[PDB]
């Protein structure tokens, strides 16, 4: 904890205060990587992110779109991880390293979210869940 | 397209079911005809202890008999005989021997004209239609004296249980042609017998060795017939996983369709309303 803020909106927390939490914690990570330190960022549930944007963008009564996601949703998540960057040394060196989470439903890496993530991020850790029931952990595909 | 995925979910919920009935279909045949196979398995060793085992012999002429079945859900049985017919019918190979390629089942003429086929002169088939008895494995035996080799080759497998099924050659040597010829040890292996015939020593082993033919030909597709029935029950139940493991993805695949279809009727509908308030 000494090194590590968490940024904590939870399932009982208001749709745009999720929508807004992964932004609000890749500011405070940039802080590390604008002035030359390095930081690491972890958005557990990107997935869960883009459900409470959907919600938003659906009261607002944009229209639905593939999975009834806005259209715009790769945006969200595109602009935020293009933050995740290795700085040059003239702006300090400084680094983010993201590891955004998504949720995936009976392995079908085919969907929406999960295939707009893949095309932002520069690699993927597939964690299979027949080798997590062998006992294989971490289930690294 | 959401009908298409629902006729092959159509598909394979049947073949799971067709290959799951030949799977005990093919699992009690394999038992009931286990109550022939070890019965016929006594009166082969009374002739490999008088006559012996000789595989490896240089015979003038030869009749290979590869017995195969006659329906093919066997899952490579008919296959693996096929390449040790070709293992068998080059390492006996040794000084240009006639060898007579024969396939007992309609799935031996299919496959071994692919590998010997100038060689190849009979095919018996439609032999498991009702059953396999002594009396018709003596008329398939008395279609290879027809011919007359020094040797007979039998290529069966041996069920040695539902899971193991190793490949035999059954050597049965033609009687003073050359049987007597390796049995003659500063002697002869022979002479310790008094014989009790009617007639020679010459042609009482032209009647023992066709005996000895019969014998091993009713045991190689008894022994391969009931080998058949424990390969197709691996088989089937290796394409019941097959058609369990297919339509597990393509109910993934039909869920995934289902959810996406209403989702799109119901923005048709909200976008048809809104456009209207």
């Amino acid at each position: 904890m000494r090194y590590t803020i968490m940024v904590s909106a939870t399932a009982s927390d208001a749709a745009p205060l999720q929508f807004l939490a992964p932004y609000s914690g890749c500011a405070m990570a940039e802080y590390f990587r604008d002035t030359g330190k390095h930081g690491l960022i972890i958005y557990d549930d990107l997935s869960k992110q883009s459900v409470a944007y959907r919600q938003m963008s659906l009261l607002l009564r944009r229209p639905p779109g593939r999975e009834a996601f806005p259209g715009d949703v790769f945006y969200l998540h595109s602009r935020l991880l293009e933050r995740a960057a290795k700085l040059s040394k003239e702006l300090g060196g400084g680094s983010l390293t993201a590891f955004p989470v998504i949720e995936t439903q009976a392995g079908d890496v085919s969907a929406y979210i999960a295939t707009n993530v893949i095309s932002i991020t520069d690699g993927q850790i597939f964690l299979e869940t027949e080798l997590f029931y062998k006992g294989i952990r971490p289930a690294l595909n | 397209s959401n009908q298409a995925v629902k006729q092959r979910i159509r598909a394979i919920k049947n073949i799971g079911k067709i290959t799951k009935a030949m799977k005990m279909v093919a699992a009690s045949k394999m038992k009931n005809a286990q109550i022939a196979v070890e019965q016929s398995r006594g009166l082969v060793d009374p002739f490999v202890r008088l006559f012996g085992d000789f595989p490896a012999v240089n015979s003038n002429k030869s009749v290979v008999v590869a017995v195969t079945s006659d329906k093919g859900l066997c899952g490579g049985l008919n296959s693996n005989i096929t390449k040790y017919t070709r293992a068998t019918l080059a390492t006996t190979e040794s000084e240009g021997k006639d060898v007579v390629v024969v396939s007992i089942g309609d799935k031996g003429r299919s496959q071994l004209t692919r590998i010997e086929s100038q060689r190849y002169q009979l095919a018996i088939a439609d032999t498991y239609k009702v059953r396999v008895t002594f009396g018709q494995a003596s008329l398939i035996v008395e279609e290879l004296i027809k011919h007359n080799p020094q040797s007979y080759q039998i290529l069966f497998n041996k069920f040695r249980s539902a899971i193991s099924f190793k490949p035999t050659v059954a050597t049965i040597l033609s009687p003073d042609l050359l049987e007597k010829q390796l049995e003659d040890v500063t002697g002869n292996s022979l002479d310790a017998y008094d014989i009790e015939a009617s007639h020679e020593r010459s042609d009482v082993l032209r009647d023992l060795t066709e005996f000895h033919l019969g014998v091993t030909l009713y045991n190689a597709m008894l022994e391969n017939n009931c080998s058949e029935h424990a390969s197709r029950m691996s088989a089937m139940e290796n394409s019941t996983k097959s058609a369990g493991e297919m339509l597990g993805k393509l109910t993934l695949d039909y869920n995934r369709k289902r959810q996406a279809t209403i989702t799109t009727e119901l923005i048709e509908i909200i976008a048809g309303a809104s456009a209207l308030m």
